[PDB]
């Protein structure tokens, strides 16, 4: 497919990737409040 | 309590999508291992499952704490915003999931 | 006959295909005039349609002309050809409408 | 959305463009035939 395509899925990719690690670090931080 | 056996219950249920995207990743790249692109999409998308199994242990661990028991706003707060999060992340799969499935198709 | 009528059958099918893609540009561009892409996009199906309208009349005419009758070889590999970008171009219209469907929703 | 995608489907537009250019050439040159 046209690597256009499949950049911007690479970016949701990334972009998934920093929503989850902010999920985490309040998971870890509300475990420790 | 209530709301954060749905929050979790969300969150697995998105693990589950994870997991049907993921199985859909190998089906393609074991086709193509030419590109490292999508050996880049599959180790993202499982570094994702591992902190996505790891929050679910975390919060794992805070529930049943919590059902050992019978400051309770700032808990309901973060509950708002990992919702809002997850609908975030929710919304980011689905657009993959189609750019996934024009690829594949 | 019936490959004439079958292949321009399956003109006027994609052009119905294509006349529904152009209502759902005008949707989505009607929201956004702010972006000349879809201006863009707008004129060049616009293009397509119109150059679809003339075929469609060209063989039209050829087709009751023909009727009109009771050297074919050039005629049915042209029938191959057409049929075979014909193909080419319906799925052209749905990875198409495929990422259409992805920027819409 | 991302204009990587979007510049794919103008890209997938100008191809159908181009295939319909070639149905109209060979519809025109072969009523002429």
């Amino acid at each position: 497919g046209d690597p256009k395509v499949v950049e911007t899925y690479v970016e949701l990719l990334k972009r998934h990737e920093k929503a989850v690690k902010e999920l985490l670090e309040i998971a870890k931080t509300h475990a420790k409040k | 309590l209530y709301k954060l056996k749905t929050f979790l219950e969300n969150l697995r249920r998105h693990l589950d999508r994870l997991d049907k995207h993921i199985k859909q990743l190998r089906d393609i790249l074991s086709e193509n291992p030419e590109d490292e692109r999508v050996k880049d999409a599959i180790d993202l998308s499982e570094r994702s499952v591992r902190i996505v199994k790891t929050v679910i242990k975390i919060f794992e661990d805070s529930v049943r704490k919590k059902e050992k028991r019978p400051d309770d706003k700032e808990l309901d707060k973060l509950l708002d915003t990992l919702e809002k999060i997850l609908q975030t992340a929710t919304k980011i799969i689905d657009d993959a999931n189609k750019l996934l499935e024009y690829l594949r198709r």
